[PDB]
DNA sequence: GATTCGTATC
């Protein structure tokens, strides 16, 4: 086999994969191979990609007998994957072996009851969004829990966009917030300063070099694209923010080597800056 | 169906029950493993047998229908002894026996491997 | 500051501007449901657009409750979004609160804007709570008046169920056979306010406003623009604003009103007899295709066509133009709804009634088409002729195709079942009835 | 592996200079192109006269690598009913651009098998988001196409 | 203006009910605020029923006045005051056309909504709450659309029938089905007869629904005449509840 | 790859004042501009005509500053369902905000000829119960779309097409504001070409300029095609049958044109005919919409056009 | 729109 990995910590296939249902529910996945590990990279419309990996050491066997290419590439659908790994657990082993065998050939997902084998072969089918690491805007490190209580209360209200506010302070009066405009219009979801919620916060002027006090960082996201990073907020310990100038946003979550999620989203052109006014004069207020 | 196997062997038997698009299942032998076979578009199901299994003494593929394997589950619930015959691309013979009482269900082919 | 028709409403039912037949044919009935023991449970007006519909209800409310209540209107609110609540459920909890407005509480419901009917579910949900209302077992009920505003829906993207609302919204397209059909039931059409009562009120409203208008110098021209207002429509609404915007412009802006559809019968008798004040065939059915297309682009319209064409001077007329407007009418049912189909066919019919119209013509009146009476009478002969089947399989085994009954079983079959009759099968009458004539 | 396929799509033009036939409309394309301003295309004429070819071609030459996420393309083998346009297109042409900057493409390839509602819902869309992205409608009959929407394009025809 | 802090659980709880209350009776949430109290009062469209929730100046910590009717949207409210999942440490409510509610979990992390309002202008019968609830809430709104009341000399008997109606040949177009319960008079606290009353059966169970959410007990019903709409209230340290209903004729 | 807007959208007009065609029209939306009192109005007409441009100029004219509060602008590619109606229009119509004496609120219905029945329902309701404190802007190309309960409420304006003068003096406005070369055979086949469009006349002014610089008339020919709904009149109007095979030929099947396109433009063109009688107009009607059936079964040859011209030669020359 | 009958007014 060109690709061998066996484990028998379902729980993190189970909760990668559901960190991926989010996105589209019936569509492709399209899944990395390499000897650090194997990655579900998705993306939905060209605008926000979330990307899992899961490394090498996650798994008691990680064999990667390959070495014409760097990494196996391997696009199939989701959905066939959600409906048959629908095992239930068990309570037995239950060990889960995951195979490739090269181009042409079926991703294999086997299941080991110690009796039973219930392996599954998916059809692959036919084969970006990345911040440019030198320009960032600003970066935050914030705890899973606050801001999945941040999102929770967003999806409550509706929120049919979204704000982000960061605007450091020479006392260190760093201000993170999530500003919304729904149905009761301008909500301010304001993140507390306190290091055992927000452990970081640095605002930049661009080059991501100068930490420059007294100016603000606003953006514009639609929602729905940022309700995509509510679920993986859930199982995080602890949530790093990094938006560029070209309206970026990177996600890097981690839940602590535990599995790691990438998702970048592609921030609104905003049309108006008199809602940029606004919501700075809403800020300060 | 008593002892350590019992429940795992008609667990294992019992397993292509759970999906509803199940209505010609395909069984095979290597000379042994039990393996039903399931053919679709979605994902090609393969569920196997690791216990230890033996012969009452080569490839041999029978797809029967699924209310067949129904009534096989039944007689193997209340049945100790029971033989499993295969006729390669022909019909698979249930042979029950109670220590005599027999049961023999006679199951056809349903389409040709 | 405020709209003219909403700062000149009627103060009193003299000022309201309804024919005074119509005024006593809906005083007489809104007493005759508020006796107690009233045999009319609900009323139900409909017409078109602003024709002082909710106007006289108010006033009539207004001076009719007083006297009735034992020591105003309720309307039912469709925005009403309520928590905890499903949207289905809304007019539900309306008519279950509402029923508790009979001893010490009296008011008079008007349902003037529907529930969302387009719904099949909840249009389901409100005929069968407004029978229930129909057919409460309750001792005594307020009075239920219920205004429908009858417009054609316009055609809109491509998915159409209901066939009735999706055409045309009228109390027939929403209330059922049995709702409408119904001895509680009270119904009372209306008609266009006419040009004399437009041509009045907007005198009054013009004697109401002579100081702008006569600062605007425009009173030595308001008698024109009054009278080819009231000819223009027959909404009083549509009348006054367009009366408020010609007053308050200060150019030579032309005085364009809303556009009134044109009903069925009235589609009909313009292919047949022609359009007066537009001797121009050719811009009649334009107009008629563009503003119509709903109504034209059918097979009923069709199939009207080919029932009332021998309306035109009581079928007085040559074998040759019958003859003509049949075969197009034919020649288009084998185009498949094309709108070539419908053109060719309505200039055809309109060219050969040309030709022939002239004066001392006497016409007849027009009528539905009887298809629909056809297809129940089918339907009745499918269910005979599936039990005269079943019949006779288990009987005698014996399978015959639906043809042969329809051609020879369903006349000789009966025929040998009533000779068995009578010298002694179930079925013993002949199938789908005696033929006559 | 280029000769593992069909002669038709094996010789597709790869650059606006392999598109013969259409001189004035690659001319004024390029033109479009070299001045920096892109107008809504509406490409329109018989099958098999460069049209795809050439409106891809045009796509790799202003966006040469940043291609597979500068340039969205539909055609009547995806669903493109009103929810996709409200959805999908609006939320591609509402989003800032990738890498420094430039304009959004669509192509709607095929668009004379879109519903009405569809371009009804697209006009608006058309003029509202066109500061930062251009569209491009590719059309064999132009009578299925909404007088609207042949209104906000800029008509390029395809002789045979 | 007005301005109003409370900083007790069960008080949250209970502003959270009595907010959700309010608009499932109507859409908007009228709100008039005096310096003895905030009183809450919504009317159904159908006008059939009352109900109205006070707020003294005890139940807030800080009831701050310096002057008032407005008209709040009662969903929009109720998804501002609701307990998220995993503990608001503060509510402030005030007004200086909009509303501006400030509120703050116990990590810190602080929301702020401006909602958009409108400036707008016998017998008696004591029986305990958790029965009642407990009869209550096991009835379905679905099933039934009304509600008879009737008391013994004995023994006080609730049941969620409803009013059946026939049609052209006793059709069943609505059934009776009818949940029915007696209860004898040790439980009933005060009867004083001085009896059949029929009204709805959802604000009912809304109504009582509010009072047990604070876990610190009694409902008082007086009522007379068939066209005369009845009387509901129950009593709350800093919180006074009462309900108006239009009973069946 | 780089920044320049289309001059639609670069020259797309500020103010009333910069709107031409149908003077009286505007006139009175300026004269709604300065008394404030705007009532519930209903634009139709053909595309691009400047009926959304008006609309958002008497909105910006009559709100200022609060413009941004102000207006509810909803269009076609924005959700437009009963539930949105309900929802966001009532809210909208319900958030008290204080305006200068003689203003309301206003609220653009973009494309309303394309929305659902009920929600026109629904906007009935609204109208005539939130009246005093916001205004309704129908934008749509034909009013026959808007049901009359909505109609009933509104003063209608109708947007007659651009008579050519306006157009020309659009252009030339452009024209001396973008410095382009011209001749002025070329604004006339602009102009002409436009057919009462000024989008389309600005969008052919851009290419015309883009691709060639000079604006003659021989650039803007070799660049756009003359109207083919013409091309189709004067093929259907030709006396012999060989010039009109001759026109249908090399001006529209060398073109490139789609013989769908051809019978579905002769349809239209029938139509609207003059000059014809009655009879042979029905029976050109007829044979137009048998090659239609033909071109739909399939058979779209250059043979059945040919055969339709024939049929119509036939029934108009007595042969 | 056509027919018939009935009003109301000038
Ligand atoms: N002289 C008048 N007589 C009657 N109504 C008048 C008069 N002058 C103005 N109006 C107004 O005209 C409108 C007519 O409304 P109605 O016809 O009663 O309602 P409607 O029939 O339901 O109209 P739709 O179908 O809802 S558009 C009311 O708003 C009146 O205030
Ligand atoms: N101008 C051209 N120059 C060179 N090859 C061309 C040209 N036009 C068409 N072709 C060839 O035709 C093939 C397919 O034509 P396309 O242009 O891709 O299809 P199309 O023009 O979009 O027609 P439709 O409307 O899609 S059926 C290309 O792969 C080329 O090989
Ligand atoms: N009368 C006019 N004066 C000046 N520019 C105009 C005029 N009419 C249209 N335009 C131009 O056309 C573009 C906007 O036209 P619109 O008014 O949006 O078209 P429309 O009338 O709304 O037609 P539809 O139905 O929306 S496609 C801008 O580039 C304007 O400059
Ligand atoms: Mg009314
Ligand atoms: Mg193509
Ligand atoms: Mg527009």
């Amino acid at each position: 086999n060109k690709f061998s990995a066996s484990t028998v910590h379902l729980e993190h296939i189970t909760t990668a994969l559901s960190c991926l249902t989010p996105f589209g529910s019936k569509d492709d996945v399209l899944i990395f191979i390499d000897a650090d590990g194997l990655s579900f990279v998705r993306e939905n419309n060209h605008v926000i990609k979330i990307q899992l990996l899961l490394s090498r050491e996650l798994f008691m066997s990680y064999s990667y007998r390959n070495e014409t290419e760097d990494h196996m590439k391997l696009c199939v659908k989701i959905n066939h994957i959600l409906d048959s790994v629908s095992v239930m657990n068990r309570n037995d082993i239950v060990e889960c072996t995951l195979s490739y065998d090269g181009h042409g050939s079926p991703f294999v997902l086997i299941f080991e009851d110690s009796f039973i084998s219930e392996r599954v072969e998916y059809s692959t089918y036919l084969i970006g969004l990345e911040l440019d690491r030198e320009r960032i805007s600003f970066e935050a490190i914030i705890k899973g829990e606050a801001l999945h209580s941040a999102l929770k209360d967003l999806k409550e209200i509706g929120c049919k966009e979204c704000y982000v506010y960061a605007k450091t302070e020479a006392n260190d009066e760093n201000v993170f917030a999530l500003i919304s405009k729904s149905q009761l219009g301008f909500s301010k979801i304001k993140l507390p300063s306190n290091r055992s919620i927000l452990e970081k916060l640095q605002v930049f002027d661009g080059d991501s070099t100068t930490v420059i006090d007294g100016f603000a960082v606003i953006g514009f996201f639609d929602f729905t694209s940022f309700d995509k990073i509510r679920k993986s907020t859930k199982i995080a310990s602890k949530v790093l923010f990094r938006m560029d100038v070209h309206g970026v946003l990177s996600v890097n979550i981690l839940s602590q080597p535990g599995i790691v999620i990438e998702v970048c989203m592609l921030e609104k052109e905003s049309i108006d800056e008199a809602a940029q006014t606004e919501i700075e004069l809403l800020m300060e207020t | 169906i008593s002892g350590e196997f019992g429940s795992a062997f008609h667990g294992f038997i019992r397993r292509v029950e759970r999906y509803s698009n199940v209505n010609h299942i395909h069984l095979m032998g290597v000379k042994v493993e039990l393996k039903i076979i399931v053919n679709e578009l979605d994902w090609h199901l393969e569920i196997c047998w690791n216990g230890p299994l033996d012969s009452v003494i080569s490839t041999h593929e029978v797809i029967i229908r699924c209310k067949d394997w129904k009534v096989c589950s039944k007689l193997y619930a209340a049945f100790e002894e029971v033989v499993l015959a295969i006729s390669h691309d022909e019909s698979c013979v249930f042979h029950c026996s109670l220590d005599r009482g027999q049961i023999i269900y006679y199951i056809a082919r349903s389409k040709g491997l | 500051g405020e709209q003219w028709y909403e700062k000149f409403k009627p103060n009193c039912l003299e000022q309201v501007a309804i024919h005074k037949r119509k005024l006593k044919d809906v005083q007489e009935a809104l007493d005759a449901m508020f006796l107690p023991n009233a045999k009319h449970r609900i009323l139900l007006l409909s017409g078109p657009s602003g024709c002082s519909k909710s106007t006289v209800i108010k006033e009539l409310s207004k001076i009719l409750v007083p006297k009735y209540r034992q020591n105003k209107v309720t309307e039912f609110r469709g925005d009403c979004i309520v928590n905890d609540l499903p949207q289905m459920e809304s007019f539900s909890e309306f008519l279950k609160g509402a029923r508790y407005l009979v001893m010490s509480n009296l008011s008079l419901i008007l349902i003037e804007d529907l529930p969302n009917v387009f719904h099949i579910d909840t249009r389901r949900r409100f005929q069968q709570l407004i029978l229930q209302w129909l057919y409460s077992s309750e001792p005594l009920l307020p009075p239920l008046v219920i205004c429908i505003t009858e417009c054609e829906i316009p055609e809109n993207d491509n998915n159409y169920r209901k066939f009735g609302i999706d055409y045309t919204f009228s109390a027939e397209t929403i209330m059922n056979k049995e709702i409408l059909m119904h001895p509680r039931l009270k119904r009372i059409k209306f008609n266009p306010i006419n040009s004399t009562l437009l041509k009045k009120h907007l005198k009054f409203i013009c004697v109401q406003n002579m100081k702008m208008l006569k600062e605007k110098n425009k009173w030595n021209k308001r008698q024109e623009v009054i009278d080819y207002i009231a000819q223009e429509t027959g909404d009083i609404r549509s009348a006054i604003t367009t009366l408020q915007f010609w007053a308050t412009s200060s150019g030579s802006l032309p005085i364009s009103t809303r556009e009134s559809t044109i009903s069925y019968f009235h589609a009909i008798g313009k292919v047949i007899h022609g359009s007066h004040s537009t001797n121009n065939d050719n811009e009649m059915i334009n107009n008629l295709f563009e503003n119509s297309n709903n109504l034209l682009s059918k097979e009923d319209f069709k199939l009207g066509i080919l029932e009332n064409y021998n309306t035109f001077n009581k079928g007085e007329f040559s074998i040759s133009d019958a003859s003509s407007i049949v075969d197009c009418l034919s020649e288009c049912d084998n185009m498949n709804g094309l709108p070539e189909s419908n053109e060719y066919g309505l200039r055809e019919v309109r060219k050969t009634f040309r030709n022939i119209s002239k004066q001392g013509h006497n016409h007849g009146t027009v009528y539905f088409p009887r298809e629909w009476k056809v297809r129940k009478l089918q339907n009745s002969f499918k269910v005979q002729a599936e039990d005269w089947l079943n019949v006779s399989l288990y009987k005698y085994n014996a399978v015959h195709s639906f043809r042969n009954i329809t051609l020879e079983f369903g006349y000789y079959a009966p025929l040998i079942r009533k000779c068995q009759s009578y010298k002694k099968i179930d079925v013993v009458d002949r199938i789908g009835g005696p033929i006559e004539a | 592996s280029k000769e593992n396929l069909p002669w038709v799509e094996k010789y597709r033009p790869e650059t606006l200079d392999e598109v013969y036939g259409q001189n004035e409309v690659i001319t004024t394309v390029r033109k479009f192109v070299d001045e920096g301003k892109l107008p809504h295309l509406l490409f329109y004429g018989p099958p098999g006269t460069g049209k795809t070819s050439t409106i891809v071609a045009l796509a790799r030459e202003i966006y040469g690598k940043n291609y597979s996420n500068m340039v969205l393309e539909l055609n009547a083998s995806d669903d493109r009913g009103i929810d996709v346009v409200r959805n999908q297109i609006k939320d591609f042409a509402s989003t800032r651009q990738i890498f420094s900057k430039g304009f959004k493409l669509i192509i709607l390839d095929e668009a004379d098998a879109m519903t009405n509602a569809a371009q009804n819902a697209l006009r608006r869309v058309i003029e509202r988001y066109t500061k930062n992205t251009r569209f491009c409608v590719l059309a064999n009959y132009a009578h299925k196409l909404t007088p609207a929407l042949l209104s906000r394009c800029t008509r390029f025809r395809f002789q045979p | 203006s007005f301005k109003a802090t409370i900083t007790e659980s069960g008080k949250q709880n209970i502003w959270f009910r009595a907010i959700y209350v309010l608009s499932t009776i109507q859409d908007d949430i009228k709100i008039t605020v005096t310096t003895n109290e905030l009183i809450a009062w919504s009317m159904n469209e159908t006008d059939t029923t009352l109900c109205q929730v006070r707020f003294q100046k005890s139940f807030f910590e800080e009831y701050e006045f310096k002057p008032y009717s407005f008209r709040v949207n009662g969903r929009h409210l109720t998804t501002i005051s609701r307990k998220p999942d995993g503990g608001i440490k503060s509510f402030t409510i005030a007004v200086n056309n909009r509303l501006i509610v400030v509120i703050e979990m116990d990590s810190l992390i602080v929301k702020e909504y401006c909602p958009q309002f409108q400036p707008i202008k016998i017998n008696y019968i004591c029986c305990n709450s958790t029965l009642l609830k407990n009869f209550l809430d096991n009835c379905n709104v679905n099933v039934t659309d009304e509600v008879k009341l009737e008391i013994n000399v004995h023994r006080l008997s609730i049941t969620a029938f409803t009013k059946a109606v026939y049609g052209k040949n006793n059709d069943l177009l609505r059934n009776a089905l009818s949940m029915s319960n007696t209860i004898s008079t040790l439980d009933l606290e005060h009867y004083c007869l001085f009896k059949s009353i029929i009204f709805k059966l959802k604000d009912f169970k809304n109504f009582i629904t509010i009072g047990p959410s604070w876990k610190t007990d009694n409902i008082s019903l007086w009522f007379c005449h068939p066209g005369d709409p009845i009387l509901m209230q129950m009593q709350k340290p800093g919180v006074k509840l009462e309900l108006v209903e239009v009973t069946d004729s | 790859l780089s920044l320049q807007l289309p001059w639609v959208e670069k020259y797309r007009p500020q103010v009333l004042s910069d709107i031409v065609g149908n003077k009286e029209t505007i006139d009175r939306l300026q004269q709604i501009a300065k008394d404030g009192n705007m009532p519930h109005m209903i634009i139709s007409g053909m595309p691009g005509i400047g009926k959304t441009t008006s609309v958002h100029c008497l909105a910006h004219e009559l709100l200022g500053r609060s413009y941004a509060d102000g207006v509810l602008e909803l269009n076609a590619s924005d959700d437009r369902g009963i539930d949105v109606v309900r929802n966001q229009i009532k809210h909208f119509a319900q958030k008290k905000l204080h305006l200068p004496p003689g203003k309301h609120k206003i609220v653009i219905l973009d494309e309303a000829d394309s929305m659902t029945a009920g929600a026109q329902q629904a906007l009935r309701r609204t109208m005539e119960l939130y009246s005093n404190s916001t205004r309704f802007a129908f934008a749509c190309n034909q009013s026959n779309k808007i049901i009359e309960p909505l109609q009933s409420r509104c003063a209608i304006l109708r947007y007659s097409k651009l008579s050519d003068e306006d157009v020309l003096k659009r252009l030339l406005q452009i024209i001396k504001l973008e410095d382009v070369k011209y001749t002025n055979d070329g604004l006339e086949a602009i102009i002409f070409t436009a057919e009462g469009d000024m989008r389309q006349a600005i969008n052919n002014l851009q290419s015309t300029v883009a691709g060639h610089g000079l604006v003659n008339a021989d650039n803007v020919f070799k660049i756009v095609d003359s109207p083919h709904p013409l091309i189709v009149k004067k093929m259907l109007l030709a006396s012999n049958l060989e010039d009109s095979i001759q026109i249908l030929r090399t001006d529209l099947w060398k073109k490139g044109y789609s013989s769908i396109d051809i019978v579905t433009t002769s349809f239209r063109v029938t139509k609207n005919l003059a000059q014809v009688k009655e009879s042979v107009r029905l029976e050109m009607i007829k044979e137009i919409g048998l090659t239609h059936m033909r071109i739909l079964e399939g058979v779209g040859t250059y043979l059945q056009l040919a055969s339709m011209l024939a049929k119509i030669h036939k029934l108009n020359n007595k042969a």
